[PDB]
């Protein structure tokens, strides 16, 4: 159910090479609460990467700490997978934690490293989250 | 790499 404390989900970024504006995938619900991921050029040069949550509530009064995996998924072998950890309080004024420069957008769209295919790339993230406050009094 | 928010 929704109120799991945890999940792993995954996103596929098309037309890659291409991207010019960040971009959001479907919420997954942990703790009720919707996360999303969230892909971004940054300085072509690096990609953008972030753990998103609840950032569509107008609620000023929640907050929700999380550890979690941000792993960008390497098709030709998993082992080749690249992914870096966050712990992070979430809320209001700081909805969204990741890596600006998560990898070099020359490494990612490299058709010889296994990472991207027919112009998609596969973002996953694995978020454990803690019990929220401010949410479900 | 240090995380930070978007």
């Amino acid at each position: 159910t929704s109120w799991r404390s945890e999940a792993t989900f995954q996103f596929t970024v098309e037309r890659f090479s291409r991207l010019s504006e960040s971009v959001l995938s479907p919420p997954c619900f942990v703790r009720n609460l919707p996360w999303k991921i969230m892909v971004m050029p940054r300085f072509q040069k690096s990609v953008g990467f972030f753990l998103q949550c609840n950032a569509e509530s107008d609620s000023t009064s929640w907050s929700c700490h999380a550890q979690a995996v941000l792993k960008i998924i390497n098709y030709r072998d998993d082992e080749k997978s690249f992914s870096r950890r966050i712990s992070h309080l979430f809320f209001h004024k700081e909805n969204d934690w990741g890596f600006s420069n998560f990898m070099a957008w020359s490494e990612v769209t490299d058709p010889e490293k296994g990472f991207i295919d027919d112009d998609k790339v596969t973002f996953e993230v694995f978020v454990q989250a803690d019990a929220p406050h401010g949410v479900a009094w | 790499e240090k995380p930070s928010s978007s």
